Parts: structure tokens; C-alpha cells; sequence
């Protein structure tokens, strides 16, 4: 039943990355550009957004298995998948009380009227809030939670993957390891795999529809000047 | 392409 | 001796022109990203110039004869001067008290040492502080101040021009307004105007020195992404 | 290229 000494130690690989990558008092926040109450949140989201960007990087790289892969995948990778990942670690800071993303006082309190005032209709925003209720009903322990964004990041279906056979190793390899730890260490978790493997579709769906509503916005300049370098280059089409 | 990207990557 | 109905009204619609583009309280400073005191200040000097640019492109547009400039032109001249204007401006908050410049309380002081956690060297700063000295001795009257930016930003040698026919014909005809505005209203300005094109030609020493720091940070990705894309753009060799 | 330079060109 239990766990290898190759499996724990991916454990112990993913939790400190995740530690070393995401600050819960979310002091750097200061020093993005100020959130303000045409599209004022904009500039505020997209610092946000780059600074997550940074981060998931950071945790990709010590992903195991993830830096032995050419250059090209690791962009690949990132590019089609940044936005999910970055909807998974905002789920630590959502909150079922008030329905909104709870990173300071009143200002770092994005609700979802904020969230409007960045360009997103209810199509996306809709869809998304119901994805964070849902993923934090699952209440994930936080090796649940640190390998659902690992699974998610070694997806092989991605666009512009070409080593897409190592990338399904890693990624089932990463499954088992999931697989395994429910059935162990998290008591009445008899179908909390399926529910996680639903999650990923999910946010599919939460990629397609962020990635029409941003496609408009990056056609019109004086809104796409808002944006930061980095966003502009994983959320871009260069190939 | 992807200058940033490669250098985030080490 | 004095001036014509259409020179004075070229002098209304610039005075207004930069009323309009340039605010001596400095409000919208707060909307930029904090400054840090490696590289702690490019962010905060980044905003704040490209926050320069969009003004000195309304100031562009409201200039009489250069809206009627094809597109290209338009570009031409503004990308090779926009750091020469924007160094022009910048007197107007620069004070020889404490030799820096002021724009609020202890954050908004830009010292010669928050210049340097950017990444200049003092083979530009040191110019550029003493350029601002004898420009601020010269004690421009808003009209003057006004005018020799109109003139520096009408310069037919910059690279990239082609209809520079037409661009010396606008400059020289805005030097003449300024050439008479001292013989008429500026008591002890018989010297004034060779001073003015003198700085000229000095703004030309720091756009070149400026070029050169810059284009040593755009070749390195990790301080190029603390940019604005308009900074990018204009400060860019792209055409 | 200059797709931001035009736009602020209104
Ligand atoms: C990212 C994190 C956090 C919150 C994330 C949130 C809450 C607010 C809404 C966010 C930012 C979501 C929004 C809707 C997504 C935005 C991006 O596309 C973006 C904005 C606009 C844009 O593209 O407009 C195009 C029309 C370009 C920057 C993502 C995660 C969501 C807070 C912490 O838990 C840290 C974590 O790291
Ligand atoms: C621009 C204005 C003002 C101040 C301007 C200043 C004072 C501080 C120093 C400033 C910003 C000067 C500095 C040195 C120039 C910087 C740019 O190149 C920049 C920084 C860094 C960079 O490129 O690093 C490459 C190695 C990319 C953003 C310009 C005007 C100077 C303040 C007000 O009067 C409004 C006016 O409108």
C-alpha cells in the first residue's frame, strides 16, 4: 500500500519548490503597480500576473524531471499552461466567505466586479468562481495541492509540445504518486482522484475562454501597453 | 523569440 | 520689431499644448510602481518615463505642422528625440537646492543616486546634472521653455527621416518666433538664443550616452522585463 | 512595427 523512497522524495521536491515559490502574506504585492476602484484594475493584474508568471517558473524548475527537457518543451509547457497553474495557486488565497481572492486589507481584495474592471466578461469570470468553490470544497492537503499543478504543467496535449512521450512519462509517473498518496495519508478520499482529474478539464475550458477575451485586448494597443513584457511573451503567439 | 522566457529558465 | 498675429498664435497653441500634457503637482506619480531605495529604481523610472512619452506625444500633436507629417515621420522624430524632450521637461521639477529632482516628499526625489539603482553610470549623469544647472540658469520664460522643445523636437538630422524638407521648413520657422520673442519681451536676453541652440547640441552628447547604457540593459532579458512596452518601442531599433 | 506608437498617434 504504501509509498517508495523515490515516490516521497518527489514529494518532498514539489512541497518545498511550492514553499520557496508562493509567499502567504503576499508582501510583494506593494510593489506592483496600485489597484484602482476604462479598465483601472488593468494595470494592478498584470503585475500580479507577471510576478505569478516569475513564480511558476521558479517552480517549474524544480519540478523533477521538468529541467532534463529541451528548451523548446519547457516553453511549450509554460506558455500553454501558465494561466491554468495560475488559477490553481490562487485557490490558496480564495475564500467561500466573501467569494473573492483575499491577498491584503480592502485593496488587495480582488472580487469579481474587480476583476471586470481588468477587460473579462462573466463568461470567463462565471465559469471561474465556480471552479474555485469547487476546487476548494476538495479541501487538498498540500501535497494534493502542489501535484495538481505538477500534473497540470507535464500535460502532453499542449500546443507546440514535440517530446510529448517523455512528457506523458513524467506525467503519469507524476499520476501515480497522487494515485498512491490518497489512498494512503487522506482518509475518506475514495474518489478524490477522479475529482482532480475533472478539475484538469476544467480548466481547459477556463484556458480557451481567457485566451479568446485576452486576444481581443492584445489587438488594441492602448490597452496591450498596460501590459507587462512577460505577459505579452507566455500569453503571446511567437513561435 | 522567447528572450525572457530563456533567461528565466537559467 | 514685434510679432505677427499667426507667430503669437503658434506661442497660444504651444503654452496651452503643454499646460494641458504636464502637471506641477505630480499626482498621477502614485499610479506608477514604487520606488526602491539590483536595480531597485528601474521600475519606478520606467513608469515614470514612459508616462513621460504619452504626454510628449500629445504635446507632439498639438504642435501646428506636425499633424500634417506622414505617420512615418511622425515616428522618426519622436523616437530619436523623445529622451531629449523628455530631459527638456524634466527641468521644470529639477531645483538647485539639492541638486535633484523634486516631485513630492522623500519618494518622489529623484537624487543622483536613485539614478544609479537604474543602471547609469556617471559618464551619463554627470552631463546630465550639468545640464540642468545651465538650463535652469537661463531662467526660461514658459514661452521660451515651451518653444525649445517644439524646436528640438522638429529636427530634420535624425535618422529615420525622409520628408525632411518639409521638417527644417517647420523648425526654422519656429526658430523665428522664438528669435524674436527675446528681442521683444526678454529684457537681457540679447544672448539668449545661442545659449538656447547650445543646449541643442548638448542634449545630443546625453541622447547619445543615453543610447548606449540602454542599449547594454535591452541585450539582458532579466532587467529589460522590468520595461514598459512603450519604452520598448520607442527606445527599440525596430522600423 | 510601432503598432503602440501609432495608436497614441490617435
Ligand atoms: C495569481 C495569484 C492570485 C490571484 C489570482 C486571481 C484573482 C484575480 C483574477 C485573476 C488575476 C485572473 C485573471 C482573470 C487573469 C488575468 C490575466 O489574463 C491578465 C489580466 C487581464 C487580461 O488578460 O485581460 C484580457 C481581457 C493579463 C494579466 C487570473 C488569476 C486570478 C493571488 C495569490 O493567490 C497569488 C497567486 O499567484
Ligand atoms: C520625466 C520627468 C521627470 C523627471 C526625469 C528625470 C529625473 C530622474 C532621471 C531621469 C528619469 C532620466 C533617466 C536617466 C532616463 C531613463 C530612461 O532611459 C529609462 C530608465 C533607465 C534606463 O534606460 O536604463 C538603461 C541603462 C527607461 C526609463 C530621464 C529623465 C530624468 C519628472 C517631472 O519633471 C516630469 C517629467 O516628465
Amino acid at each position: 500500500h504504501m509509498l517508495s523512497d523515490e515516490q516521497m522524495q518527489i514529494i518532498n521536491s514539489l512541497v518545498e519548490a511550492h514553499h520557496k515559490t508562493y509567499d502567504d502574506s503576499y508582501s510583494d504585492f506593494v510593489r506592483f503597480r496600485p489597484p484602482v476602484r476604462r479598465l483601472s484594475m488593468l494595470p494592478h493584474l498584470a503585475d500580479l500576473v507577471s510576478y505569478s508568471i516569475q513564480k511558476v517558473i521558479g517552480f517549474a524548475k524544480m519540478i523533477p524531471g521538468f529541467r532534463d527537457l529541451t528548451a523548446e518543451d519547457q516553453i511549450a509547457l509554460l506558455k500553454s499552461s501558465a494561466i491554468e497553474i495560475i488559477m490553481l495557486r490562487s485557490n490558496q488565497s480564495f475564500s467561500l466567505e466573501d467569494m473573492s481572492w483575499s491577498c491584503g486589507g480592502p485593496d488587495f481584495k480582488y472580487c469579481i466586479n474587480d476583476v471586470t474592471k481588468a477587460g473579462h466578461t462573466l463568461e470567463l469570470l462565471e465559469p471561474l468562481v465556480k471552479f474555485q468553490v469547487g476546487l476548494k470544497k476538495l479541501k487538498l492537503h498540500e501535497e494534493e495541492h502542489v501535484l495538481l499543478m505538477a500534473i497540470c504543467l507535464l500535460s502532453p496535449d499542449r500546443p507546440g509540445v514535440q517530446d510529448h512521450v517523455r512528457i506523458e512519462a513524467l506525467q503519469d509517473r507524476l499520476c501515480d504518486v497522487l494515485q498512491a498518496y490518497i489512498r494512503i495519508q487522506h482518509p475518506g478520499g475514495r474518489l478524490l482522484y477522479a475529482k482532480m482529474i475533472q478539475k484538469l478539464a476544467d480548466l481547459r475550458s477556463l484556458n480557451e475562454e481567457h485566451s479568446k477575451q485576452y486576444r481581443s485586448l492584445s489587438f488594441q494597443p492602448e490597452h496591450s501597453m498596460q501590459l507587462t513584457p512577460l505577459v505579452l511573451e507566455v500569453f503571446g503567439s511567437e513561435v | 523569440r522567447h528572450k525572457i522566457l530563456h533567461r528565466l529558465l537559467q
